[PDB]
């Protein structure tokens, strides 16, 4: 077969948990080559984790020293990286490279989430079109999701008939542990009076799906 | 002892048909020992140029490399629509096996101003006791600009986080929204909240604010 | 701290002609340097902006394919070309520098308006 | 398995049975019959390393090169039977030995042609083409470094000692960075040890956890000692290795001396160094709190004769690790010239 | 250090100069004679120790016992000319030797009189008396484990010229857990290495990566074997060392194998073992998933003579792991019969 | 796997005078390796009795203790006023070298209640939109007792931390103090607050409360 | 010249940071018997960490192996323990002991703590008497103190003017990394009304220092 | 699981008597068991709580000194020793099972009781 690296056994682990991760490997012995882990953190570069010669002998980068540990099965041919005391830092996507002349081929990766939060539906707010963001006849509206988890969340307008002026902004994390997005969309003014604009939300992870229509804020004085 | 890999320039604009240059560096001399990756938004790392000198085979012909010591470098030829991507240098030479700072190749484009917005925080958010404020910019170029937040004209700090777009694909443009949050208790106590931006092609700041609870 | 403008003066349409921007304080070989203008009856307007070398310059929309800038560290000074100008052009310039970095671009001190004026 | 030994310090004498290491430095080995697979593979590689871009190579070891020289002829009057123009020329060999990015290709066919390479009865000689395919030496402009190959080649077996001293060879089929094993031998004895090779010759002893006693250098190889030959790995960090890892120093706890980390500056360009641990003629190695810092290994001979008796240090721990060379003495790192430049003598051209 | 070494392997003799393993562990006693420093002061320490009620020693290895029972009768000569009330006892040791707590003084000084050593002094015979102070021997019910001692003598040196070895000892000031480092070696010349005790010796191999050979086992001792004597000794964990730690194994790469684990419960009771990597007679040991797990080390002969002919297990690398013993063939922990019940086989004795 | 220790009991009552039995088990045999070591709040640990039979140099002579196989034992002949501490145990035979969990030796008295209380929130806290709550129990004995927290006779959970004194140095009892903190939009969600106590030394229950708004 | 060890090098630390200790030695030398390190956490037992033998060899925990490595200078009689990529909860009070037949010495300790704050003046609240804490004619008033660092405050009554019936609860942890105590005092009915009391909390590194006055309630109107 | 028990009569001041308290369907050897009193018209009162092996038991204040406790899992069976009595004493007596965890105080089960008396 061609040569390839194909990793698994990544999940969701909570802190001080444990793993293991197996990158097999084809079309060549793991004990007549140099090979290595190589991690990428999301929205970084990339980084070296350690290295077992062809002779036996193995090397580790500082920071996993001690908590991890690369071995091999001769049998199977196969790489192994024992993952103990997984800290919250430690989340990225994993690979295996094969060094010859140089890292000419890679595995496509793994994902390994290191979360204590507990699963859960959004919060949605909406913004509500006004003249502070009315200007030459267009104007912009837009909702607001917020404090969900885990990933993925999709978010669409108008049951996926509004398609074109709109975006939708990077997920961020919070520092409680849970996810948050926004949306904006620019429309004619004179489009506020008839087209009954709406944000539709979905979250499967959850089995929560929500939905809100968005005005401009109501204003009449009923206080007394 | 380790070796550092830096890289520049942090990333460069250049049109279909220009000629660039990147420049990987390293302190101490590897022999020629070093490596170049093609990595696209979201891709495993590939090699393009080994030995400082030679060419992986299969390759087109438009890469190349030179240097000697503790300076290298890459050019390609005549840059195309489809190289649009991150490039990292590696050295293979004594562990630990360090990688590059990395650099990004804007392939594309002139010059715009952003569309400024703020908006107030829902009612239905305070029923948990907290708040949330937005402000929005909308399609400028180039990336770089700034946003701060000011409550009854005092400078607010390290309670903001800021997402970012990627560069529009149909017209090559950026959007940056900045949201701020903030207790009920402590979002009560002021009675003025306002966007500040600034950017290289605006030749004065511009504002936006509302009024606590206005309707 | 002081700058100064030079190369004012008169053109026909279709003609040519070259300004310098000096500047005191702060060493140009670091910082980059933008220019304005303002025509009568309208607010100031970006006009173009040089950045250290290798590091390029950009052009607004409407002089596009017109201008050129060009910077001399050794002599801090800093040059525009102005070809194929118009008598719309004519407006009042200014050069001001930038801060540390272009992630910052926050302009720091301006120059004294200059007269430049296109008519026959 | 059997043989015998006597003692020195104890005049005991027994024959027996068990394990023997031997010394194989100082006599500069003897002359040996050299057997690189069929001289004919050997030049049917390297045509297909000149038809990829491989224009030169640098030596591994002074065997290596010897070989190269001794089979330079031979080399040369094998291609032309057939369509090849390629000409070899063997130079000397410099140290220390630079490695190279490339390798030597392993042929999957052979050039069809006679089998006359081994032990032809004199009378070879060729004539000299345009293009050479250098080999050490002054070629580096004709041949750029990274187009040089090194580290290609792997024993197989060594023996035939009585009748023929043959030693063979062949082209390794696969990467790596690590020294030969089958050259290597090391034991341990209660009290003393020693790591040793071909060229490479170390000597521990149990002053108290065990420390470096002596070593004597040859050649200065730049490969990487095998782990499965040393004693003592673990626990030791690779910035107290005296030898550097580079220059295929062991990782041990007796490849150490308390007071001194790795050195990467140290004569490495003399042609024979002897590494002991004591004070140089003429010097007087202080210990000062104010002394300098590390620097590059500085001669204690200077070009006109002249020497320098007066060094310190901080960090130093007595006897002082030296290099002995034919040349004069040269000090190590740590040990910097206590009131004289460390720029009016023979500094050591850096070797990082 | 120059020696013989008429290389069996290559049938090529030789001359030089390095260090040289010898197998003294099966000529035994054709080699070896052990005596203890001046019996006198050792007679000393065993009067202050009695103070603290000290039963007496048991031997952690076969030379401490066999000088035990050579050197009694002077001491307990020195002892009665002292006017001292002691009688020093030695029996026959059983393996495996287990871990005494307490240990031996040492006196500050020596008895001002006695100098019974002169004259007729080993055959001196006096009647027994109240005090026992029993060394090995069946006295486990008449005086409890924990009373008794362990590892207090240490080697300094041997080799004399009565055409056999005096070895001279002493009693230890310090406290350890360790093995003898005086008395072992070890080495390795290309594709071979010797891990040799008095006791111990074990041989590796590099097949594809190191691995264990062989090893004959006269003695089971309980010390730890110390790391500096040892090779490769990085990355490895002690669930895979084959001869277990706590049994004076050596942790490295080179005493492990594939496919199998510490072996806690085999036969360390018998008297002679020899491990041999080779199937027992008469049986053949399968690999099947369905096996059972692990349990006791299981004998290959029945009580009745009789032998069993089937043998599985899951994760080991076939086919044996095989003790040699003066009995029968003892077989390895992972390795148990496939249709007999463990209930009639003869089981190992407890030594978890 | 490791060898593990156990000690037993966690806590024992027993008046000047008396004599107790002590328990430190090891999960396989260890020959006669086994440490006592007594440490007082503010020390560190002391050695008493090693060897599993022998006594330190200068230890007073009334410990002693014997043992064979995995389980292992300590005494004292007549507890004095100067033993009330807590006792480790330990192996020295083979890494890793494990310790004893513990115990604790109780002077002894008799059986009492406590007192029953419960605070408000001072308004002036709301101020800064937080609210605790305070629940508390006064001079009982012994040590254990349990307490929790009811809001609308709807049960809370994980949100609040005790805190317990030491043993009073006259009468010794112990007080038991718990807190429960709500945010101004939780805290008027609810009317009423209460806390619930049983214990050895009651028959049945005690419950208190108090409303929101109540001066 | 007696046996004696010593620790040294405590403080705080922020997450990641790193840090080296240092027990010194008198009496006897390190090199000829063992060493080891051992730690206590707050309100746990004991735990071990290393060991480093006589010859040299060296073994550290299974929890801790890895980030740290134990040495010592055979020059000066010193036994090191150097510590990288600290975390909170690897604080402790840490000590080292010899072993020749048991842990027959040991030393006098030295505190760990890791924590990413910055020195917070207490926040000072009164518990006013009331008949909510009243029985048999004496009452109890106290004061709380909540939300400081570093180590708890030293309360007082009165300026040491009061001397008996003050009570002081052991300080707790809060998960915002801050500390906590109560504060009672019992005194007659009588005093309640003719006896002035005030409770003093100082906070010695912030220079903080309060005098808070605790007097029964008043619901009276004095709105305005 | 049900309860019972007897051992109760009429005696003068100073005498002695042994109450007894059994159930059925339980195992008592992994529980405590708990004793009560009530005199007339009063809430039931705790006397005494009977824990396992090594922990024996403990008593009120009243009853230290006079009174004691006693267990028998193979009989599953519980008794009282009364001593040196006084007409105070007068009351009906009930025993109860706690829970296997002394810290809820909870009681699963609860015996019927009978009536004591004592008079001069
Ligand atoms: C003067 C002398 O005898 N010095 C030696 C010293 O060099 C050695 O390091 C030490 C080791 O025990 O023994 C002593
Ligand atoms: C020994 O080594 C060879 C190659 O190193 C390997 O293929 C083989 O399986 C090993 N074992 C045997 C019994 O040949």
């Amino acid at each position: 077969s061609e040569v390839q690296l194909v990793e698994s056994g990544g999940g969701l682990i909570q802190p001080g948990g444990s793993l293991r991760l197996s990158c097999a490997a084809s079309g060549f012995t793991v004990s007549s080559n140099y090979m290595s882990w190589v991690r990428q953190a999301p929205g970084k570069g990339l980084e070296w984790v350690s290295v077992i010669y062809s002779g036996g002998s193995t090397y580790y980068a500082d920071s996993v020293k001690g908590r991890f540990t690369i071995s091999r099965d001769n049998s199977k041919n196969t790489l192994y990286l024992q993952m103990n005391s997984l800290r919250a830092e430690d989340t990225a996507v994993y690979y295996c490279a094969r060094d010859r002349r140089g890292f000419d081929y890679w595995g496509q990766g793994t994902m390994v989430t290191v979360s204590s939060a507990s699963t859960k539906g959004p919060s949605v707010f909406p913004l509500a079109p006004s003249s502070k963001s009315t200007s030459g006849g267009t104007a912009a509206l837009g909702c607001l999701v917020k404090d969900y988890f885990p990933e993925p969340v999709t978010v669409s307008w108008n049951s996926g008939a509004l398609t074109s002026g709109v975006h939708t902004f990077p997920a961020v994390l919070q520092s409680s542990g849970l996810y948050s997005l926004s949306s904006v969309v620019t429309v004619p003014s004179s489009s506020l009076g008839t087209q009954t604009y709406i944000c539709n939300v979905n979250h499967k992870p959850s089995n929560t799906k929500v939905d809100k229509k968005v005005e401009p804020k109501s204003c009449d004085k009923t206080h007394t | 002892s380790d070796i550092q890999m830096t890289q520049s320039p942090l990333s460069l604009s250049a049109s279909v048909g220009d000629r660039v240059t990147i420049t990987c560096r390293t302190s101490q001399s590897i022999s020629s020992y070093l490596n170049w990756y093609q990595q696209k938004p979201g891709k495993a790392p590939k090699l393009l140029i080994y030995a400082a000198s030679s060419l992986q085979s299969g390759v087109p012909s438009r890469f190349s490399g030179s240097g000697s010591g503790t300076d290298f470098t890459l050019t390609i030829s005549s840059l195309q629509p489809e190289d649009f991507a991150t490039y990292y240098c590696q050295q293979t030479y004594s562990t630990p096996l360090t990688f590059g700072g990395g650099t990004k190749v804007e392939i594309k484009r002139t010059v715009a101003a952003p569309s400024v917005f703020i908006f107030p925080p829902s009612d239905e958010q305070l029923k948990s006791g907290t708040a949330s404020v937005v402000c929005l910019l909308n399609n400028f170029y180039p990336r770089e600009a700034k946003v701060q937040w000011k409550v009854d004209n005092a400078l607010q700090s390290g309670n903001s986080q800021e997402s970012v777009t990627e560069q529009d694909s149909k017209d090559s443009t950026y959007s940056l929204s900045s949201t701020l949050t903030l207790s009920k208790a402590d979002y009560e106590k002021h009675k003025v909240y306002a966007c500040e931006v600034t950017h290289q092609g605006l030749s004065s700041p511009v504002t936006k604010s509302f009024n606590r609870g206005e309707c | 701290v002081q700058l100064q403008e030079s190369g004012g003066g008169l053109v026909q349409p279709g003609g040519s002609l070259r300004l310098s921007c000096a500047a005191s304080g702060r060493t140009i070989s670091r910082y980059a340097m933008s220019w304005f203008r303002q025509a009568p009856g309208k607010e100031r307007e970006f006009v173009a902006v040089a950045r250290r070398s290798g590091d390029g310059a950009f052009y607004a929309d409407s002089v596009q394919g017109r201008f050129t800038v060009s910077r001399d560290d050794a002599k801090n000074t800093v040059y525009l070309q102005m070809n194929s100008l118009k008598p719309e052009d004519t407006a009042v310039y200014y050069c001001a520098i930038d801060s540390d970095t272009f992630y910052s671009g926050s302009y720091d001190y301006w120059g004294q308006g200059t007269q430049v004026t296109v008519s026959s | 398995d059997v043989g015998c030994s006597v003692d020195f310090s104890k005049k005991e004498t027994r024959c027996g049975t068990g394990v023997f290491i031997y010394n194989d430095v100082e006599a500069w080995r003897d002359r040996y019959k050299y057997h690189p697979d069929s001289p004919r593979r050997l030049a049917a590689a390297v045509k297909q390393a000149w038809e990829e871009g491989i224009c030169g190579i640098s030596s591994v070891s002074r065997m290596e090169n010897i070989m190269w020289k001794s089979v330079e002829g031979e080399l040369n009057a094998i291609l032309e039977e057939n369509g090849v123009q390629l000409t070899v020329v063997v130079g000397s060999v410099k140290n220390p030995m630079w490695r190279g990015p490339q390798r030597l290709p392993v042929p999957v066919n052979e050039l069809p042609h006679g089998w006359k390479a081994w032990g032809k009865s004199y009378f070879v000689r060729a004539a000299k083409t345009n293009n050479s395919f250098v080999v050490d030496g002054d070629t580096l402009k004709e041949c750029p470094l990274e187009h040089r190959a090194w580290n290609s080649f792997l024993v197989e077996d060594h023996g035939f000692g009585v009748f023929h001293t043959s030693v063979w060879l062949k082209v390794r089929e696969d990467y790596s960075l690590e020294c030969d094993p089958a050259v290597i031998g090391t034991a341990v004895k209660g009290r003393e040890a020693a790591h040793s090779d071909l060229g490479y010759w170390i000597e521990s002893e149990k002053n108290d956890t065990w420390r470096l006693k002596r070593a004597h250098l040859i050649e200065m190889k730049t490969c990487e000692w095998p782990k499965s030959h040393t004693l003592w790995t673990d626990g030791v960090e690779e910035s107290d290795l005296i030898i550097p890892k580079s220059l295929a120093g062991p990782l041990s706890h007796h490849n150490t001396r308390e007071g001194y980390r790795t050195q990467v500056k140290g004569p490495w360009h003399s042609e024979e160094l002897e590494i002991r641990f004591e004070e140089c003629p003429g010097t007087k190695v202080y210990v000062e709190e104010t002394c300098g810092t590390r620097g590059p290994s500085l001669r204690s001979t200077t070009a006109s004769g002249r020497v320098i008796e007066e060094w310190c240090c901080r960090e130093c721990t007595m006897p002082p690790l030296s290099f002995r060379a034919k040349d004069g003495c040269w000090y190590g790192m740590e040990i910097r010239p206590r009131k004289e430049p460390e720029s009016n003598l023979v500094r050591s051209m850096v070797t990082a």
